[PDB]
């Protein structure tokens, strides 16, 4: 359950402020401050998505994963981040191409699995051959079977 | 009375034609999204045969 | 005939909602059969997509 951290960390306060204020819609008021699954395709739009009616059911699907009816603050954020990147800048291309050369010694264009497990493994905690295919498969969004520059600098924008 | 009758049997089946219609547009949509789903997931698969076809 | 005139409206009403109704359980069993269809012929091509992967 560190997920939410993507969702918030990353944000100005002003980004979460209105990604609340449009949540909060949700409950009535003077209940018990529920938030129930019925405006969250609602609130995809009033924040700026447009979202298809099956996408609208998409982001309930996502939601209320513990079958309570309701969506949590971190589901909402947390699809949010994925959707609608309003961070705080999420710092830049510029500052990923420099570790990007970090991990590609040789310019071969991508970090393949190898160099991805080296940086983890050297940062003290124990990696999982699965940890890195995750990260891998992430990060390669055309299936090619590793993480390549253009797909590095999306991979790791809004994290700290 | 019984154009109010008319009515009340009307509007209430009016609804129930609403309600019937409203469960068809749910129902179409659902079936709708799985067609959008069928459909996405078919290509997909079929996108994926011709990336696996050219391979 | 003012009652009839409500009940006109709401009678049209149902008619417009029946045939909204009709419409929409055509477009039901139109999009079920495409869900049903995409899903056959995701079958066909995923098909061919394990086919193909195998080949």
């Amino acid at each position: 359950d560190d997920i939410y951290k993507a969702a918030v960390e990353q944000l100005t306060e002003e980004q979460k402020n209105e990604f609340k204020a449009a949540f909060d819609i949700f409950v009535l008021g003077a209940e018990d401050g529920c938030i129930s699954t019925k405006e969250l395709g609602k609130v995809m739009r009033m924040l700026g998505q447009n979202p298809t009616p099956e996408e609208l059911q998409e982001m309930i699907d996502e939601v209320d994963e513990d079958g309570s009816g309701t969506v949590d603050f971190d589901e909402f954020l947390v699809m949010m981040v994925r959707c609608m990147k309003d961070d705080s800048k999420g710092k830049s291309e510029e500052e990923l191409s420099d570790l990007f050369r970090m991990f590609d010694k040789n310019a071969d264009g991508y970090i393949d699995l190898d160099e991805l497990k080296i940086m983890l493994q050297a940062t003290g905690e124990t990696i999982t051959e699965d940890d890195i295919e995750e990260l891998m498969k992430d990060g390669d969004k055309n299936n090619d079977g590793r993480i390549d520059y253009d797909e590095f600098l999306e991979f790791m924008k809004g994290v700290e | 009375d019984e154009s109010e009758r008319g009515m009340k049997v009307i509007e209430s089946r009016a609804q129930k034609d609403e309600e019937k219609m409203e469960i068809q547009e749910i129902q179409l949509k659902e079936a709708k999204h799985i067609a959008e789903d069928a459909d996405r997931k078919y290509e997909e698969v079929a996108r994926k045969l011709v990336i696996i076809e050219s391979d």
